[PDB]
């Protein structure tokens, strides 16, 4: 039913301004904040822009602070991200994620197909120091996932999220808030950690089980991406 | 401030919240709240078709710029007294009591008329502790018929007390006096009576008279013009 | 502020009569009552007859009865029609204006406490004979 | 024109000042105490502006005396240097309040009579209590001179001291009465010119809106026609005789000092201008009465 | 007549339960409570004020989490609260602005909402699509809905207008049982812990002990004077209190089918509009329509505090799960937490 | 009729009647004791009977 169909990329020259847009489903588009994080060829996913519901807060990223603006249109239920300058380092397929927001909210839940825009020629650190680890199905394996800031806040609920990205998948919510379980993913994904250092273990492995997973933190808005976990099949 | 991120985006939509309430409790605000009551079967339907043209029946209407809504409890057949405190804020209350009901003595069957049924009804209504401000619209829906019924038969067959004579505009005219004296709150709130019938197509306007009237002597009360 | 300059000092034997007039600019009984002040040589400088809101007639206790003093606000002068010359009314006469309070709760008073810092004229030494 | 003031400024003035200071003391009191009982329960939406009238009167009439006293001993002010700066302030402060509270209520009552659709969605806020903390606040931002300006010193060395106010403080000797008639001018302007000016726009609006919907046509709706009208009608007239007086003698006096009146007619001001002064606290005596007591659903509180 | 010996045979058996329970009464609740200690001042101070409602509050609920919250006003407006950062969650719409119920499901996932519409709507908390929407309208009650509380995510047993209490399936929106034997309007519903029995209080001065899963009254308990306006259960599943209209309100037990204990005060002249029992059952919380509610020893029937911070008549209250915080409702369309 | 309807309310409140005596009363001594023995053994787990500190408190702190 939900659906986020981006538009917009391509070859595009170094310099020049493309406006990524997306088309937003049937999920309610006036009250969920989008985000929007991207992905290099052959790295991992670094997020770019935010806008609140209601366009109340519109943060962006250090590297693209005064080159993007994030922008929403609650009639016709279209997301826009306006990019000035171009560097060739934007050279990464866009993520459009909604994420609503109350005390029990599932943050980034829809992540959305995405699109290529392809150019031509403090921030809070998590390392995921395991990236990639032979895994065979049926086989209980776990991931590390460490924070330079420890991500307990006062009002008790740590903020590490996980992502499974599938082979040619976006990202998949599999817990928000540690041991939150998102919905739609099984129970053989669970959680825990130690406000520094956080875990995810899977109890099982399937053949839509192998992938690259990430962890991501929402205490501080930088939003960093750990170096993505690639569990090799078989 | 010590909030978190998702904590600020919280507090967030709760301003958005507040501001959807804010203004759909505005746009409540400038709803004129009317209250359907009845003798039972009486004129009520014949009267919101015209003015138009298992539980509450909210009948929404514009006349002159200002919207209606009319709130029909006919249908709920159940103690009275322990949902009658929530119109406590109805601007008036539209009472229908007809006027062929003066013959008809048929009321919860029995021996007892039906116009003195819609009398305790009205007494009871009027004299509500949360209906001690709110004034009473009087309908009388059966003028069409009253004439004919009062030259076939007279007055005194419901009303032991002198009727006078049997022409119609005195025997409305008591109907109306005997209708209006079960008031105990004559300083507040005023009885507006007027005397409907099927091919009345002006009690609209008579309706909005009325709650216009009683949107002015409220404004009135609260600066304290009154 | 207030210019004003006195007329007279014609010289006048024992016993004589003359109206002393200080003419001034932008005083009116309404904002500015004005007062007489004299010097004689050598000496220190000694009210005359003051317009104020109490008593109103506040002529000195050496001239009372003698002196008559007029404040005129249509013609904006200051008459000083004294009585009855001695040799020790040889006296510079400063010719003073002050403003008046306020009339809110004051009462519309001179301030002649603030004389010293306030507006005198250039003084006219008035002769007088024996 | 020799003439200091007439001989019953130091007889009657005393006597009306207290007298006027037990009426007004004894009906602000009364309004105020019943409106503290029926706060809570009547929760009209311009309770808070009668409330906040009537604590302006009561600090309006408590310094009164003092000048009934000054007034007694002729023109001298024994109380004191700062007790005359603290009177001299608090009858400004209040009087600002009153003129305000007045046409605020005024400015109400227009807000939620002429359209209580949307003229009431920007009344919402002069009803809450900060519309009346603001005008307070402004009031005494607009008597701060008088607290900053007033001073006793004793004038034509009478050793009877005077409550007048000085200037040299901030202003020169030479423009001195030019700075004061400034002041005078800002004063009368800020404090009556305009307030009096919505005060009366707002009541034309509402006697308008009140002609319009009643007509003679219903014998009630005549009689309540001309009562609304004559009780709107009494209340401006007895703003604009109470306070012509007061105002009206002071600017003449402003204007005479630059158009050379008559030396009689200028005394004749400042004899009559205590009266003026006398017929202000009047005004704000009997307000309560035409603003609260008035009310008939304030009667009813009271009893 | 036939029907004058069965009305016989019917006062019969009225006098035979009078006088078992009467043998079965040898020592009263106070009798029995003389020798334990006082609670001493129970102050209860107003921690959180939940504001934006615009009408009066005539429902409220709190949620298993004993954080979040739902409140019924007479705008048709659902707010659910979170209690701990005074934060609105969510706010619906609803159909019919005239409810005087509403209920929070024990899984969080549903929300109920019911009134003089007779018709229980269960909106869906957790939707994809990011809103709360109506999952089921369920009708069939000839009378305003008074109450409605959950079994689970897919039964609700709800008390209407007509001396009915039915207890409805949600995905087929059908009435498993009518639990009919009331003679008045049931005004209040209160489930037991063990959530198989529940008790239902009408304006027939009778609150009836209901069976959810054999559809039948098993006792029904007289005493009070007046309409029962508030019920709630004992924190186990063998005791109950009923609010009235009386100024009183008595302490039923399940197992010696007797009032065990009247809490009332000869000041207090004004009816109970809700009953909630504090954790461990030793407090008993009164919703008044002084304006004002009292907290009462439930073993001692003492007025051991006021809770005193409302304009009007204190509508609902409820305590949380845990029994932390205590929440009361109120026509000044304000909601007050208190601890 | 009216008068078969009134026949079947008197034989259900009849009914009604004999099942609601037929159940097993107990003692208000004993139920009291029980009420009395969940009070004291509940009583330190009450926020509200026994005030919690700052740290407890999920609304003061």
């Amino acid at each position: 039913d939900v659906q986020l169909v981006e538009s917009g990329g391509g070859l595009v020259q170094p310099g020049g301004s493309r406006k990524l847009s997306c088309s937003a489903s049937g999920f309610a588009f006036s009250s969920f904040g989008m985000h929007w994080v991207r992905q290099a060829p052959e790295k991992g996913l670094e997020w770019v822009a935010y806008i609140s519901s209601g366009s109340g807060t519109i943060y962006y990223a250090d590297t693209v602070k005064g080159r993007f603006t994030i922008s929403r249109d609650d009639p016709k239920n279209t997301l826009f991200l306006q990019m000035t300058s171009l560097r060739s380092e934007d050279t990464a397929m866009y993520y459009c994620v909604r994420s609503i927001y109350y005390y029990g909210s599932s943050p980034f839940d829809f992540w959305g197909q995405g699109t290529t825009l392809t150019v031509s020629s403090s921030d809070i650190v998590m390392t995921q120091a395991t990236s990639s680890v032979p895994v065979t199905p049926g086989e209980s394996v776990s991931i590390s996932c460490r924070s330079s800031k420890s991500l307990l806040h006062s009002n008790g609920n740590t903020y590490l999220y996980w992502f499974l990205q599938r082979p040619g998948q976006s990202p998949q919510l599999l817990i928000y808030r540690m041991s939150n379980l998102a919905s739609g993913v099984p129970d053989r994904f669970s959680g825990s950690g130690s406000g520094t250092a956080f875990t995810l273990t899977i109890s099982r492995l399937e053949a839509e089980d192998v992938g690259v997973y990430y962890c991501m933190q929402h205490l501080e808005y930088p939003l960093t991406f750990g170096a993505g976990t690639k569990l090799e099949l078989k | 401030c010590t909030l978190s991120a998702e904590d600020k985006a919280a507090v967030e939509r709760s301003k958005m919240i507040d501001r959807n309430l804010r203004e759909d409790g505005e746009k409540a605000a400038r709803e004129v709240k009317l209250l359907l009551l009845g003798a039972g079967e009486s004129g009520k339907s014949t009267i919101v078709k015209q003015m138009k043209i298992t539980g509450i029946v909210e009948t929404h209407f514009t006349f002159k710029d200002l919207h209606f809504k009319m709130f029909d409890v006919g249908g709920q057949r159940s103690e009275r007294k322990k949902w009658i405190h929530c119109f406590e804020g109805v601007t008036a209350i539209i009472f229908c009591v007809a006027l062929s009901d003066y013959d008809l003595v048929l009321a919860e069957d029995e021996e007892m008329n039906r116009m003195h049924e819609s009398m305790k009804l009205f007494d009871s209504i009027c004299n509500n502790k949360w209906f001690t401000d709110t004034s009473i619209i009087l309908f009388l829906n059966k003028k069409d018929l009253f004439e004919e019924k009062i030259k076939k038969s007279p007055l005194t067959i419901c009303y032991p007390e002198y009727a006078g004579s049997n022409t119609y505009e005195e025997a409305a005219a008591y109907i109306q006096c005997q209708f209006e004296d079960l008031n105990k709150r004559k300083d507040t709130k005023e009885i507006y009576t007027h005397f409907t019938c099927a091919t009345d197509t002006k009690n609209v306007q008579f309706v909005f008279d009325a709650v216009t009237d009683v949107i002015i002597k409220n404004n009135l009360k609260d600066c304290g013009l009154f | 502020q207030v210019q004003l300059v006195e007329s007279g000092g014609g010289s006048v034997q024992s016993g004589g009569s003359l109206t002393l007039s200080c003419a001034a600019s932008g005083s009116t009984y309404s904002s500015h009552c004005m007062g007489w002040f004299r010097q004689a040589p050598g000496k220190e400088r000694e009210g005359v007859a003051l317009m104020t809101r109490s008593r109103g007639t506040s002529y000195a206790d050496s001239v009372k009865g003698r002196f008559t003093i007029s404040q005129d606000n249509t013609k904006n002068i200051l008459y000083l029609q004294m009585n009855s010359l001695k040799p020790e009314d040889t006296a510079m006469y400063y010719c003073a204006a002050v403003p008046r309070a306020g009339i809110e709760y004051s009462g519309a008073y001179c301030k002649w406490n603030m004389k010293d810092s306030g507006s005198w004229g250039q003084g006219t030494q008035v002769t007088v004979s024996s | 024109c020799e003439y200091t003031d007439w001989k019953s400024s130091g007889a009657l003035i005393p006597a009306i000042y207290m007298l006027v200071f037990l009426l007004g003391t004894t009906g602000n009191g009364l309004v105020l105490w019943t409106v503290f009982r029926s706060s809570r329960e009547k929760r009209r939406s311009a309770d808070i502006f009668i409330a906040s009238l009537a604590v302006a009167d009561l600090t309006f009439v408590v310094t009164l005396p003092l000048w009934a006293t000054y007034t007694y001993r002729d023109y001298d002010w024994p109380f004191g240097t700062f007790f005359c700066k603290l009177s001299s302030y608090l009858i400004f402060v209040n009087m600002y309040a009153s003129v305000f509270c007045l046409t605020g209520l005024s400015f109400d009552r227009y807000l939620a009579i002429v359209r209580p659709v949307a003229n009431a969605r920007l009344r919402l806020r002069v009803s809450g209590a900060v519309a009346t903390a603001v005008l307070w606040v402004l009031a005494a931002l607009l008597a701060m001179p008088v607290m900053v300006l007033r001073t006793t010193g004793d004038l034509e060395n009478t050793t009877k001291v005077q409550c007048y106010m000085d200037y040299s403080m901030v202003a020169t000797v030479s423009s001195e009465w030019a700075w004061e008639v400034g002041l005078g001018v800002s004063s009368t302007t800020v404090g009556f010119v305009v307030p009096f000016t919505i005060m009366l726009t707002c009541y034309f609006f509402i006697a308008q809106t009140i002609a319009g919907h009643f007509r003679k046509e219903r014998i009630e709706g005549l009689r309540k026609r001309r009562r609304l009208l004559s009780i709107i009608v009494v209340l401006v007239v007895t703003f604009a005789l109470c306070w012509m007086p007061y105002h009206l003698v002071k600017t003449l006096y402003m204007l005479g000092s630059l158009l050379h009146w008559p030396c009689d007619f200028d005394l004749f001001l400042m004899n009559i201008f205590p009266y003026c002064t006398c017929i202000s606290y009047v005004n704000s005596c009997l307000n309560p009465f035409l603003y609260a007591f008035f009310d008939p659903r304030f009667r009813q509180a009271c009893t | 007549s036939e029907l004058d010996q069965l009305r016989q045979e019917a006062e019969q058996l009225k006098n035979q339960i009078r006088d078992a329970r009467k043998a079965c009464a040898d020592a009263t609740l106070s009798q029995i409570t003389n020798n334990i200690d006082p609670v001493g001042r129970i102050q209860m101070r107003t921690r959180r004020t939940l504001r934006g409602h615009l009408a009066k509050i005539y429902a409220m609920h709190w949620g298993t989490d004993s954080r979040l919250l739902v409140s019924a006003s007479q705008d048709g407006k659902l707010i659910i609260w979170d209690s701990y950062t005074t934060n609105k969650v969510h706010a619906i719409p609803l159909r019919s602005s005239w409810v005087m119920t509403c209920a929070y499901a024990p899984s969080g996932n549903y929300v109920a909402c019911g009134g003089l519409d007779n018709i229980c709507s269960i909106y869906n908390l957790k939707t994809r699509e990011g809103n709360v929407r109506v999952s089921r309208e369920l009708a069939g009650h000839t009378g305003y809905l008074s109450c409605c509380r959950f079994l689970d995510d897919n039964q609700i047993v709800t008390s209407s207008g007509d001396t009915t209490c039915a207890l409805w399936d949600i995905e087929t929106g059908q009435q498993t049982t009518t639990f009919t034997g009331h003679t008045g309007d049931v005004m209040s519903l209160s489930l037991a812990p063990d959530t198989r029995l529940f008790v239902s209080g009408a304006c027939d001065a009778s609150a009836k002990l209901w069976d959810v899963r054999e559809g039948m009254c098993r006792q029904t308990f007289t005493g009070h004077e007046s309409d029962i306006n508030a019920i709630c259960f004992f924190p186990n599943g063998n005791a109950f209190a009923t609010g009235s209209d009386d100024a009183t309100c008595r302490l039923f037990d399940l197992r010696a089918d007797q009032e065990l204990m009247t809490y009332s005060h000869d000041n207090i002249i004004c009816g109970i509009t809700s009953v909630s029992f504090s954790k461990s059952g030793r407090l008993l919380l009164a919703g008044y329509d002084d304006f004002n509610c009292n907290v009462w020893d439930a073993l001692k029937a003492d007025r051991a505090g006021v809770l005193a911070g409302h304009d009007n008549r204190v509508s609902c209250l409820g305590v949380t799960d845990d029994g932390m915080a205590v929440a009361t409702g109120s026509w000044d369309s304000f909601l007050k937490i208190w601890n | 009729s009216n008068n078969t309807a009134s026949i079947a309310q008197a034989r259900k409140l009849v009914e009604q009647l004999k099942m609601e005596a037929n159940i097993d009363r107990i003692k208000v001594s004993k139920a009291a004791a029980d009420l009395m023995a969940y009070c004291e053994a509940h009583a330190k787990e009450d926020p509200l009977l026994t005030p919690v500190p700052a740290s407890e408190n999920p609304f003061r702190e």
